[PDB]
């Protein structure tokens, strides 16, 4: 409780050091070998590419700064690099370069190499109660760590979770992450993870991150999510209605951890709480983790992924490769001074 | 089951962020 309560003020204030003086401008295009696409999305794609000067490995997000723009995410972007630049946290994906050319928007991140975890999540079809708590209890520190410094994370999925060559957890895409002290309104988010006050366009808080570690651990555990069907409206109305169900296996710990999490009443939700996360911490399902060994990365994972050397892409999905184009012009300069 | 219903579906492959 003491050695915590110490650690967060330091973290805070090596934050804070960040957030007021961002890092910017360290590196450039022609730096680097694109190689793969690793994964894409809806403002550009990731690949893997190698720096040449040291012959590492990197992963480059790429964001077309017209898309940005027309998709009306220049706030949301300026947020991503601001805040994952004065990160520092075991299981949050380092960014180790950014920069910005005519046309596009760079983060540069260290490779994650082991993959997705929705990839393994749906080809073994669901983990054991171990297996998710493994990394469950690294989400409820990496969120335990964020909100402290008044982060709300805004996009927990299977997707957005790497899996490292030790069997770690890495955080990635901070698309969404906002440095809000009040209450927020932005309808954002994926569909099955959204908290219900999100979806009834009620102001929301960081709660909204202790119903998606819900809705994640149930995935993880059931092999598939608490509320689904084949369009977004009709998930949300089935996460309204709040009316969960839990497969035959899962225990009565889980049942009531996840009836605690995917709470629609805010004054009875689990991580919002007077007590905060010790809530989660100290619940029944937890109690075989040690959670100062997890930090620490002291325990065995359950799954280390298949790795044959620098550069592999096994653990990845292939995607269709573009061209990445640059323009003799400068697209949205003033926009994205800041970044 | 829950699980041939979820399999069925057209939600099972990566799911794209909403904005
Ligand atoms: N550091 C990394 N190491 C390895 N793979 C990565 C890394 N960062 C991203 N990826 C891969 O690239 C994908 C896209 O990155 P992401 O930052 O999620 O893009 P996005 O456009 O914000 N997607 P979303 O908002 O979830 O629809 C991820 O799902 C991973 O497969
Ligand atoms: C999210 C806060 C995690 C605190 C873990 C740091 C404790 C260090 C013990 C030595
Ligand atoms: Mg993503
Ligand atoms: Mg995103």
């Amino acid at each position: 409780q003491e050695s915590v309560k110490e650690f967060l003020a330091k973290a805070k204030e090596d934050f804070l050091k960040k957030w007021e003086t961002p890092s910017q401008n360290t590196a450039q295009l022609d730096q680097f070998d694109r190689i793969k696409t690793l994964g894409t999305g809806s403002f550009g794609r990731v690949m893997l590419v190698k720096h040449k000067e040291s012959g590492n490995h990197y992963a480059m997000k790429i964001l077309d700064k017209q898309k940005v723009v027309k998709l009306k995410q220049i706030e949301h972007t300026l947020n991503e690099k601001r805040i994952l630049q004065a990160v520092n946290f075991p299981f949050l994906v380092k960014l180790e370069f950014s920069f910005k050319d005519n046309s596009n928007l760079y983060m540069v991140m260290e490779y994650v190499a082991g993959g997705e975890m929705f990839s393994h999540l749906r080809r073994i079809g669901r983990f054991s109660e171990p297996h998710a708590r493994f990394y469950a209890a690294q989400i409820v520190l990496t969120f335990e760590y964020l909100h402290s410094l008044d982060l709300i994370y805004r996009d927990l999925k299977p997707e957005n979770l790497l899996i490292d060559q030790q069997g770690y957890i890495q955080v990635t895409d901070f698309g969404f992450a906002k440095r809000v002290k009040g209450r927020t309104w932005t309808l954002c988010g994926t569909p099955e993870y959204l908290a219900p006050e999100i979806i009834l366009s009620k102001g929301y808080n960081k709660a909204v991150d202790w119903w998606a570690l819900g809705v994640l651990i149930y995935e993880m555990a059931a092999g598939y999510p608490p509320f689904f069907a084949d369009q977004p409206i009709q998930i949300y109305e089935k996460i309204v209605s709040g009316k969960v169900r839990f497969p035959s296996h899962f225990s009565s710990d889980l049942k009531d951890l996840l009836r605690n999490l995917l709470q629609v009443d805010l004054t009875k939700r689990f991580g919002n709480l007077k007590n905060g996360v010790n809530d989660i911490k100290n619940h029944k399902w937890f109690a075989t983790t040690d959670w100062i060994a997890i930090y620490q990365r002291k325990v065995e994972a359950p799954f280390i992924p298949k790795f044959k050397g620098p550069g592999d892409t096994s653990n990845f999905d292939d995607y269709e490769e573009e061209e990445i184009r640059v323009s003799i012009n400068e697209k949205c300069g003033k926009e994205f001074t800041e970044f | 089951t829950t699980y041939a219903d979820f399999i069925a579906s057209g939600r099972t492959g990566r799911r794209a962020s909403i904005h």
